[PDB]
């Protein structure tokens, strides 16, 4: 009983595990969307003011 | 002068994340991620302690989604603030 | 009782490699977790002095 | 007017104090490119995860 409730464990685990791996791939690009389009030209934006 | 101010605050970031904080040589940065993931190990693992294995009633740990959390959070703030990105990758 | 005994002594090695697994497993959750945390925070830095 | 000029000589000052700034600020978030240790480890999405 306790390994296949151990199994679900896996699976409950898993779901996590598979989608923090592609979410960390992208966590620079989205970051970086923000940055280069949002952020920064308001950083720039201020000096021209 | 509140954004200079503000600027002032923020210089110091990056600045914090140039020293190497270094406590036993291991650095602080190593330690307070052990920490931090023995922490988030306990918040897991409490997660993942099997139901029907425990002997007395389950307990619904949410004091233990919180509390541990907010302790979590304390040891991540500790660890960004002192430590660049770099060598914690 | 043998039978039994010896199953059971591997059964013991088996609920202690298979927890050593999953503390693996919780570990790497753990760091993927801090260092997604740490995303989020660097994001929410970002906004705010935007 | 001499002493207009004067005080908004002293508001280019401060002007130019504030650009000083910005341009100060800009080269944390103008730090997108952290392909190497060298570089100030400024923020984590300017790395490469791989």
């Amino acid at each position: 009983q306790l390994v296949e409730e151990t199994q679900e464990q896996v699976r409950l685990l898993i779901k996590g595990n598979s989608a923090s791996k592609t979410r960390l791939c992208r966590s620079p690009g989205e970051v970086l969307a923000l940055v280069q389009r949002k952020v920064v030209p308001t950083f720039e934006a201020v000096a021209p003011q | 002068q509140r954004l200079q101010n503000q600027l002032r605050r923020l210089q110091d970031m990056e600045r914090k994340a140039k020293v190497d904080v270094t406590f036993g040589l291991e650095p602080v940065v190593l330690r307070d991620v052990r920490t931090a993931c023995t922490l988030r190990a306990q918040f897991l693992q409490n997660l993942l302690l099997p139901q029907a294995k425990r002997g007395s009633l389950p307990t619904p740990h949410d004091d233990h989604f919180g509390t541990s959390y907010q302790q979590w959070l304390s040891s991540v703030e500790t660890l960004l603030t002192n430590h660049p990105p770099g060598h914690v990758l | 009782k043998g039978d039994f005994d010896l199953q059971i002594a591997k059964q013991d090695y088996y609920t202690a490699r298979q927890e050593l697994v999953l503390n693996q497993l919780i570990k790497q959750k753990a760091s993927f977790e801090l260092l997604q945390l740490s995303y989020e925070i660097e994001l929410r830095k970002h906004r705010d002095i935007y | 007017q001499g002493i207009l000029n004067a005080m908004i000589t002293k508001i280019s000052n401060e002007l130019q104090a504030l650009t000083d700034e910005v341009t100060q600020l800009m080269m944390f978030f103008r730090h997108s490119n952290l392909g190497q240790g060298t570089n100030p480890l400024v923020f984590l999405s300017q790395f490469s995860l791989e």
